[PDB]
């Protein structure tokens, strides 16, 4: 309609060197968006990595079986007494390793 | 809708406006609160200057939004 063409006159006819009030106002607004784009960019990095990352299966064919079979031979072995005459080197190892893996604080601390 | 406006002096003003309100009505509100002429007031957000003929909602400006106010001098 007219011959003024007001399009690239504000981002070139004056530039930030024409007024620091326009260069500073756009530098404060752009910075606020970057701090939000990152805080928001990583915010999704944890929302997607926790839902589509740790929230997945793997290879647990006999998970409870290892819990039952292992406690089945160890529980039936010990009942009203620490029957060791029937526990072999591995059966006794399960009993000796069961009380030793409960919390190895130190093992060497009596005099000093 | 309440919004905040930060001027070149780091001063932030909290005013009550609506999303259908135009930037011209927002400038008049800042004048009544401080005393600056709306013709010398400039509203800039997201690095883009808002047009007095546009409304806050047109610029995705929601409550608690922080806009930048600048003092326009006499330049033609």
């Amino acid at each position: 309609h007219m011959l003024g063409l007001g399009a690239s006159d504000f981002e070139f006819g004056v530039d930030p060197s024409a007024d620091p009030e326009l260069a500073l106002a756009l530098r404060v607004s752009m910075e606020e968006q970057r701090q939000r784009q990152e805080e928001e960019a990583r915010r999704a990095a944890a929302a997607s990595a926790a839902e589509a990352g740790i929230a997945t299966t793997g290879t647990e064919d006999s998970d409870d079986a290892l819990l039952k079979m292992t406690i089945s031979q160890q529980e039936f072995g010990r009942t009203g007494l620490p029957d060791l005459s029937s526990m072999t080197e591995e059966e006794q190892i399960a009993y000796a390793m069961q009380m030793s893996l409960q919390g190895a604080e130190f093992g060497q601390a009596e005099s000093a | 809708m309440q919004i905040f406006v930060k001027t070149l002096t780091g001063k932030t003003i909290t005013l009550e406006v609506e999303p259908s309100d135009t930037i011209e009505n927002v400038k008049a509100k800042i004048q009544d609160k401080e005393g600056i002429p709306p013709d010398q007031q400039r509203l800039i957000f997201a690095g883009k200057q808002l047009e007095d003929g546009r409304t806050l909602s047109d610029y995705n400006i929601q409550k608690e939004s922080t806009l930048h106010l600048v003092l326009r001098l006499r330049g033609g």
